[PDB]
Parts: structure tokens; C-alpha cells; sequence
């Protein structure tokens, strides 16, 4: 299937960092417009996440592979992630999705 | 708060590859289950026989790589001697190994590969004689667990 | 009857060829050597004194065509000692039989890959060496010597 | 001066589709009682000796079905006068796809066996191997077997 | 187990004292050639921490433990901290390190 | 190693195709501006072998290696081959060769 | 007083390291700022761009054996994009010609060995100057054996 | 991939391994530089603006024997400038590798010589520059890095 | 003259006509010594405080060595402001003659060449000196066989 | 001589109090960063006094001179004791020290 | 690199002399048990070349070289030459080899 997320499911904890990567399969999408959507959870509106900060997004050529990895974790970014690109060959322009979803435990329970 | 009487004897090393070594290999003697005593000396990535006789020396590498994008990469494994009478690097103990014979992880990823390489034999060593156990590509090494990657000798 | 005494701390056992599908080992065999202190408790080998061993152990894996892609065949020469009660590994290795592959169209592809281990260490009183396998059931203790597993003291 | 029995034998690589031990080479031994009998090492005194040999097999190719290389050291005994394995090993180099009109991919697959034995006096060991034609003699110390008393 | 730190993650405020304990499981280890190394948060420059001051080591033989008490702790004081030992037997001689991480939060 | 020419001594027959490949080790290195170098047995020319016809060259970006196959082979195709390739960063531009070597012996012509 | 610069190091021999040879930093006329991390005596490019490196050892021994030493001093380079030590500078240098002397023995050798070079590092490549023989190493007085880079 | 620019006339070159009897300087190989405008003419660094700069270079003999008499190991840093073009050494060095010992019925012994030269001068557009040294015959490029030559401007 | 062109600069090379000593001088030709920096007795002064690059190389020559006891050295030293005694930021050593004596021939000009050179911060007014211990060897017969410089970083 | 150690050696009786003076000499380093070394004597290990009780620094910045009090000596303080100073100016850090031997002699313990 | 012949490709005429020159590099070998053999163009067999006549040995202990000159050439000599040494310090006994090829033309 067009685009390939890897990391489906992913737990990590408050103050790390997560990697999320993306394969296209399609000779006719470029990874050269590649674009993030977050949906946090308990909404509906899809986000455009802007690659700055603490958003980077990382491009291998040669594969055709795009990745974003994001820092400074807080509990607040537990949402459905989505990779998108667009493709366009003769008289056709179309793009294409993933998926892969993201839940962040937090702290405290100190156990007394 | 315990008591040690215990004894010595005869030139040994038993040296474990450096976990914390980014894509290389070190040798180390300063940790748990390792030895280097009774003279023998590491120099540079070197073992330094100090005395005259019969040893046995022996080593393993584990290699590991995530995928074979390549059918003709190939592994080595080698102990080399350079001595003092002939001062010329000369194998004693080598191997090779190919670790991919497929076509290339074409579509999914995520097949890791591991291929153990061992050699081991007796010779006659001199004093000064300088061993070294080195592979081909550094890029693979698995020292991620303990007692994957070891080199040795031992005073017969 | 015997004849020239010897001495030394050894151990060089086999695989039971009739033990199916587990690892048991035996020293009441052929080439098989079992004497002068080293015993074999619950298949553990228990050093009688303390000095420099050699360890050594070869496993032969064989199985009739590959299942799984992700199959990982393990075997582990590991101490439980007196001054740290914690199991680790002296001597380790992994190996992959099968790369993908996994036989649709075939008649059953059996492979045969042996594994070998060895080094020289120092132990203490009462340490309990084992040799251990992830996947007992590729043991191909068939014909001969093709799994065994021994100590001696040099 | 070092005692007790010890020999190291490499194959020689001047051998047209054989496996012969020699002796007389760079960092060979073979001293102290043991002889190199009919490719064979003879064991000189009754004891404890470490026995080891390794093979390296290469091929330019799988050709048909599976081959299977096979390394065994073997004791044949005064007291029991019949070749009995000690050590053995197979390994399939080939994991079936065999070259389909396409061009070769060679392949290595070395094998190594080494334990300790109790020896008696006139025991002859022999290091032997299925396929000569699949040894890589070429370079040194790929191919190797050798005994020490310990 | 070799080394058992116990207070793995702590987050206090700037002006307190932390403790950190170590303790020996390997009767080899002695708890005379104790050592330590702090790493300072996002940065690989793992220093040797040095006794003396606000750095005060205490050692106990009979439990085979030492610890070490950071006073007067700063924003610039939050990091990873391990400690160390020399352990000896026969002929073999090595060290054993733990791991546990320390953040300091400012007022 | 800096491209590694992974057919190292072959021996073909006078009749045959052989295939000499080079994968690239150094990340610097591109697999778009590749030259072939042959030496011909005794003289010491390391003449350029141009890509078309009996020498067909394959290059995959993805596994970073290329490949020359000669076909129609004679027995004057015997000689040590190289590959190479055209590396550059940043104020730094190189290039990077291999090596392997061919003999092919006759067909004896059997005459009637 | 007077604002830092750029990445700079230069590191010297352990003077109390028995036979090795430790680079140390925090020791007088020594530098190690801007960036530059002392990992496991390696050094550590912070950013990139064009550095000038360079290394010194002093080799001394108290007498010619026959097993005639090599000497050798090289510094080595593991980059981000070439996973293998290759050699950025070396130098090779035999003390004795003396056949061993049986009569007039001692006499002590001095062998120094100098090395230094423009090169292009990127960002976490690790140079690492080592020789073959720390057992010979004179690290009695100060600035005998140092190594160094320094951001152009 | 792409981090900073950078900038400045700068030139490291190294001895081509495949050469005989001869200093041949490249700059197309890996760990080698000559970028910024410093041109490589004939066997000859050509400065192209002026301006203080960095000039060193090393050089490594190796003979397998001590030869007879005495050998002179000679290794020089020249400049022909357009202001005075002549020839003028700005660095010099001699080395004598073989003290006496003139093998007459004993054992041959493989000689090493380094000889480094480094210092700043100030120079002129269109400067050529070479190093050079008189025994092409006993050059050690056997290995990487052990025979250089570079200027960087400061 | 030019183009400007700046930073505390020296390159000074031994006087020929000095014969038993190393007097360090800059109007020769290839020599530089502007911007700051003071040749005091034989003796360089920084002009500024920053990083420096010291370098120095010194040629050796005698007439087939009779000694066995031969030592050479070759040492740069700092005299600072903040701390008042020579120490040494460079040093080499160097035996000329490994007891190889010549007995029935004639004589063996031997030539030992030692290079220094190292980054340091500086400070104002410190003194570096380069210096030898055997000053009657000194062999500036030629031109770039022994010179002595620095040029701020 | 960057920090100068006074007292080189001492010859005190088990009861006693011996005062040993470090001046600094190089003005880069501070008296506030001041360590204590101490060598038992046949013990090759360097071991870490501490700052309190029996050890009493008595510090002058002023004259760039700290001194160390040693109070209620018996025989199994013979040692070699050194001094240390952190030193800091422009991108340098750097550390100093000394040197000084102590024996300490016995009182008999007449019996009657 | 454990025995040097020296000359490994020569091209001389019929009547002249040809020197052939190997120095042991291990110190284990002796100058004394050196062996010479030959490989006449066009076989594959090896043989001992005796040591006496028109093929004269120099050896020389103290350069642990050894050398074979061969005078009143003729055009059978045409082959590849070989230098042998037997080596022994231990409980290790072997032998070393080398490698130089002769052409003469009348
Ligand atoms: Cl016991």
C-alpha cells in the first residue's frame, strides 16, 4: 500500500522523544512535498503540525523514506499522527496517507 | 567482611569487547568475568606474549545487521601474529563468512541477521610475539549483550 | 580395571540422544568424561575448586524447512556464582537459520547450523555452569558428537 | 624446552581436490610423540588432550538441490578398533534458491569442532571433511587441526 | 545487579541536599575505592565528581553500601550521576558502575 | 573500504557474461558519476571503458552498488578491472577505485 | 577578561599515567572549551568545518635491544559518513642501529616524532592520536607529548 | 546532506601511491583538499590571492639496508613569487638516516626518516609554490597520510 | 605597500653571521615581524591577550659526533605576567650519536632536525623564548633550516 | 612555584597539632576551590581528607594562602599530604599541587 | 616476505652467467640447509639442482644470504627457479620458499 508508516503503536513517557517514519511506495510521490497532521485525542479537527522546534523532519533520498522526530515530550501530545505526500506524474495530482497513533504516560505515582 | 586465600599461576588474558566503543572494537580487561594477568599486556588493540611456550589462543565476533540490502558483502575474521623474528604480519587463524545469500529485504525490513564467526588453535609463540584479533567490517559487531565478543590466550 | 591415574578437574558430556525434545546431559558414554571433583547437579556443572577453566560447547540446529522469518537460535554457557547470585553469560551466540524465505511453493528445505563456544575463565567454589539453548526443540543430537559441552582445569 | 605431545597441522594448498596435513610450514607443530602417520596423527602417551580443527568451504555457486558439509574428527582406538566420531557438524550452505539463469554468488560457510578426550596410547585421530572440493586452502590458517595434551 | 543505586529519579527544588546510595552486591567490590561521575543533562562530558565540600561521601563497611550527599543543589546541578567500584579476586581485577538520573527544577 | 569490488579473481571461458559489482561504503560518494578502468594482461594502460553495448552498466541508488557485465566474452577481455566513483562534500572532491582481476582461456576449436 | 573564541584543544600527556598514555586538559598552559569533548582519550568535533590538527610524542629508552623497535605515531579519523579509522597523518622512525650494545650498556635514546595537518571535520567525527609503543613514552617534563586541533 | 559553507584558500595534497621514483602531489582523494582558488599546476601550489598562510608538509624515507658512505635526506618548501621570480627556500631540513654502520658482512636493517616543515609566510597572487625533496627514490607512501603538503590561509 | 592585513605576527629566523649563538632576526627576506609583536633578547612579547600559534624548528649539525654522552634539546618557554618562572610549553629531545663512534675513518657530518608547534592562550606582556642547549652546533647555514614564530588565531 | 607546600618534613609525637601552610603563587588560582590529599605511609592510594572536625582550614585571601590544622596525631597518621588549588582565567581550567612528609613517633606508655 | 629472491624476471644470452640471490628474513632459518630447485619450461615438475660444477653456491653467514650463480648458460636453463631454506627454533621445523623466472635466448 502507498506509504508505509512504521512505528503503529507507540508508549513513551514524559520529557523523551519520539521518532515516527514514513515509506513511499508510489515512483510517483515525492518526498519533497511531504507534510504532518496530529489529531489530539479527544478532538476531531486534524492539525498541521509545523516543523519547527520541537517538530523536526528528517528525508532520505535514496529510499524515498521521510521521518519526524519530536522532543521535549509533554502529556498533552496524545494523538493520532498522520504522514501525507503529494504525487503528481501526466494530467494526475492525488496524495496519500498513513497512520499511527501515540499515547504519553506521565509521572507522580510515587508509590507510599 | 570475608577472607580470600586464593592462589596464582601462568600467563592468561581473557579480553571482552567495549560495549561503549561506537562501531569499533576495543578490547577490554577491566571488567566482571575478564582477565589479563601473569604478564600478558595489551598495547595497541594488541596482545604482547610475555614469555616463550605453547599457547592457545582463541576469539569469537558476533555479527549482527539489520537487513541484506547487498548479496555480496562479505564477513572476516582473523588472528594475525607479528613476531619478533619475522616481523610481517602472517595469519594464524581466519575465517570468512557471507551472511547474506538472499535478494535483498525487498519489501518489509526488520530481518536482523546474526552470524557468529570462532577460530581457535595451539601455537608456539616468542617472547614480544604481538597478537591481534581484527574483522572486516567494524559496522556489524553485536556487543550489545555480554560475552558476544572475546579474545584470548592462554599459557599451556 | 584402569591404568595411569591422571588427574585435573574435567568434564566433557553429551547429549542423550533419547531425551526428544530437551538437553540432558550424560557422562556414561564413549568419549564421555566426568572425574576427579567436577559434578553434574540439575544439568548444571559445579566447579570443585577454584582456578582457571576452559569452557567449551557446540549445539548442532537442524530443522526440515524454515517457518518463521524471525526464528533466532541462542546458546549460552552462563555462571551463578557464590560472591554475585546472578546468572550471566560467559560465552554467547545468536544466529539466524533462515533469511525470509519461508517455503510456499517447495518440498521442505532442511538446514543444519552448529554453533561454538569457548574461553578460558577464572571461577570460584560451588559456581554452577550451564549451556543452554532458546529453542531445544532443532537439537540434532542424531548420529554422534554433535552436542556436547565440557570443562577442564588448565 | 616444552614437553607433553602437541601438533597443529595445516592443509596444504598446492593439493588438487584433497586434504593434506602438513607439518613442515611456517606456524605448524607436530612434536613431543605425535606423528603424522597416513594423514593421520597418532597419539603418543595416555592422557587428557584438547582436540580442535576447523574448515573453511567456498563455493562459486548452489547448484542442484542441498549440499551438505560435513567436518568430523574421528578416534580409532587400540582398545575399540573402529573409526568413532568425537566431534561432528553439518552445515547447509545453501538455503535453496539455486541460481535461476542469473549469474553465481559465492558462498562461505567455515566450520569448527574442538573438546578434550581421554587419549590412549596408539590412538589415531583424523581430521576429515565430505567435500575436498569445496575447501578454500587459499589463504593460511583457514584450514587447520591440531592436538595438545593438556 | 553489580552496584544497586536506589534513588533512581529525583527532582528537587534549588537550595536542597539529595542522597544517593549505592550498594555492593559482589563480595569482591570493597567499599574503600568508591568513585564518582555526574553527567550533566543533554551533554556527554561525563566528569568525576570530586569529595569534598558540597559533595560529602559516606561510607559504611558493614552493609557494603556508600552514598554520596549533594548539598546546596543549583539549576546547573541536574544530570545523571553513577557511581563506581574497584573489585579484585585472583588473578582478576575490574570496576562496576549503576545509573540514575537527577533533575533539578529552579525557584 | 571506500567501494568495495567484490569479484575479486574469476576465470570465465572464451563465450560467457561476467558481472563485476562495487558497492559504495563512503556516504559522500554518488553512484551517478561512475567510470570503468580495464588494464589490459602485460601492458600498463588502465584504458576508460565506455558504457554501450558489450559493456552494459546497472546502477541501483537504493542499495548504493553498480555493476559492468561483459558479455560476448574473447580472450582478449583479460586483464585487472576497476571500478570508481565521484565523491564530494563539503570544500572536498575525490574519487575512489576497487579492483579484480579476469583471465579467460579458449574453446581449443575442435577441428573435424 | 577577554571574550573566548572557538573550538580549540590542546591536551597533554598523564605525567602519573604508568605506560599509557591518558590525554589530560585540566593541567597549566592546557585547553579544552568551545565544544570540544575529551570522550575516551578521543576528541570530538563540535561543528563543522576546517580544523588544524597536530600531535608531538617523545619516545625515550635506556638501551638498543636486538628485537629493534618501530616507532610509530599516527592520527586517525572515524567520521560520521566512513565508519572506519583511516589515517589523517603517521610517522615511522627506528631508534637503533646499535647491534645491542654487550659492553657500554644503559645510554639512554631519545626519539621525538612530530605530526601536523589541515583537514576538514564534520560534526561528531572523533580524531584519536595514538603510537604503537605507550611503554616508551617520556612524559617526565612538561609539553613533551601533547596533542591538539584547533578550529581555522 | 549540507551544514556550513565555509571558506578560505586552503590546499592539503598527497603523494600518489602509484607513482615510482617520483613526488607526484593529487588532490582528488579522500582526506585531500585544494579548493577556495588555490590552483595545482605543475606539481606547483599556486597561491591565488595575498595573504599570511600556513605552510607544512611531511615527508617519510624508508631503506630496507644502510647503504654506504653517507646518504643526505633533503626536504625544502620553495617560492617562486612574480615580485622576485627566483627560486627561494622558505623551509629546509637534512636528515642523515644511515650513522656510519656500512653493512660490510652483517645483517641489513629497514631505516625510517620523518621530516615535517611548518611556519607562516606572507604571499602574492600568483606564487608558486613547491615542495620537493632530493631522493624521490626512497619515498614511503606505502601507507595513508605519511607524505602531505598544504597551505591554508590565515 | 597594499592591502592591509592584520593580526599579531612573527616569523624570525637565525642570523648566519652569529656563528656560536641563535640571535633571532626579521629583516631577512622571507621573515615577518609586525603588529605588535617585540623581539626583545631574542625573546618574543605578546602584544595581546588570545590563542597563539608557537612553532619552531632548529637544524643540528656536528662533525662526526666522538661522544657517546651527546644530548640536544630544543625547548619554547613562557615567562607570564601572572606566574613569574619559565616553564615550558614545548620540549624535545633528541641523541645525535648512539654511541657509534668513528674509530679508524674520518669524519661524519650528522645532520638532527626537531620541529615544535602548538596552540596556547596567551596573555599580555608574556616572554616565549626558544632556546638550545647546544648552541654551537646550530646549523643556519642555509635559509629555512631554523626559525622561530607565532601568528594569532 | 605554583603553590608552595612548607613543611616538607615533620617529626611531631603521638598528641600533638602540626599546621601546614600552601601560598599561591600563580594569580590565576583561587583559595576558595582548595582540596586535600593525603598518602598513608606503605599505602600507594591517594585518599580524599574531608573538611571537618579534626581537619581545620583556616583560609586569607588576601595574601593567597590557605593552611590546614591538624589536631588530636597519632601514629597512624604518617603520610604524605598535598595541596590543591582550581585555577581559571581565560578558556583554560586547571588544577594545582604540592608536596610533604609526615612520621609520627610513639610515647612508650610507661608501665610500672 | 620470509626468504627475498631478488632477481625475478631476467633475460639473458647463451655463454653468460646468471646470479640468483635470496636473504632470509626469519631469524629461525639457517644459512646452512639451503636447497635449489628448478622448473624446466614446458614441465610442471620440480627437481634438486646439485650443488657442484656449473652450479656454483655462495652463502655468506653473517648477511644470512645465500646465492646461486650459474655460468656457461645455454638455452635448456630457460625455466622458473626456486630457493629453499630449513628453518627450526623450537618444537617447529619447516621450510620457506621463493620465486624468479629465467629466460635465455641464442
Ligand atoms: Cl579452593
Amino acid at each position: 500500500a502507498r506509504v508505509d508508516q512504521t512505528p503503529q503503536t507507540i508508549t513513551k513517557e514524559t520529557g523523551e522523544s519520539l521518532t515516527i517514519n514514513c515509506v513511499l511506495r508510489d515512483s510517483h510521490c515525492a518526498t519533497s512535498s511531504t507534510y504532518w497532521y496530529r489529531k489530539k485525542s479527544g478532538s476531531t479537527n486534524e492539525e498541521s503540525i509545523s516543523k519547527g522546534g520541537r517538530y523536526v523532519e528528517t528525508v532520505n533520498s535514496g529510499s524515498k523514506s521521510f521521518s519526524l522526530r519530536i522532543n521535549d515530550l509533554t502529556v498533552e501530545d496524545s494523538g493520532t499522527y498522520r504522514c501525507a505526500s503529494e504525487c503528481q506524474y501526466g494530467l494526475a495530482e492525488y496524495d496519500v496517507y498513513g497512520g499511527g497513533t501515540v499515547v504519553t504516560v506521565n509521572a507522580a505515582a510515587h508509590h507510599h | 567482611r570475608s577472607s580470600s586465600r586464593t592462589p596464582s599461576d601462568k600467563p592468561v588474558a581473557h579480553v571482552v569487547a567495549n560495549p561503549q566503543a561506537e562501531g569499533q572494537l576495543q578490547w577490554l580487561n577491566r571488567r566482571a568475568n575478564a582477565l589479563l594477568a601473569n604478564g600478558v599486556e595489551l598495547r595497541d588493540n594488541q596482545l604482547v606474549v610475555p614469555s616463550e611456550g605453547l599457547y592457545l589462543i582463541y576469539s569469537q565476533v558476533l555479527f549482527k545487521g539489520q537487513g541484506c540490502p547487498s548479496t555480496h558483502v562479505l564477513l572476516t575474521h582473523t588472528i594475525s601474529r607479528i613476531a619478533v623474528s619475522y616481523q610481517t604480519k602472517v595469519n594464524l587463524l581466519s575465517a570468512i563468512k557471507s551472511p547474506c545469500q538472499r535478494e535483498t529485504p525487498e519489501g518489509a525490513e526488520a530481518k536482523p541477521w546474526y552470524e557468529p564467526i570462532y577460530l581457535g588453535g595451539v601455537f608456539q609463540l616468542e617472547k614480544g610475539d604481538r597478537l591481534s584479533a581484527e574483522i572486516n567490517r567494524p559496522d556489524y559487531l553485536d556487543f550489545a549483550e555480554s560475552g558476544q565478543v572475546y579474545f584470548g590466550i592462554i599459557a599451556l
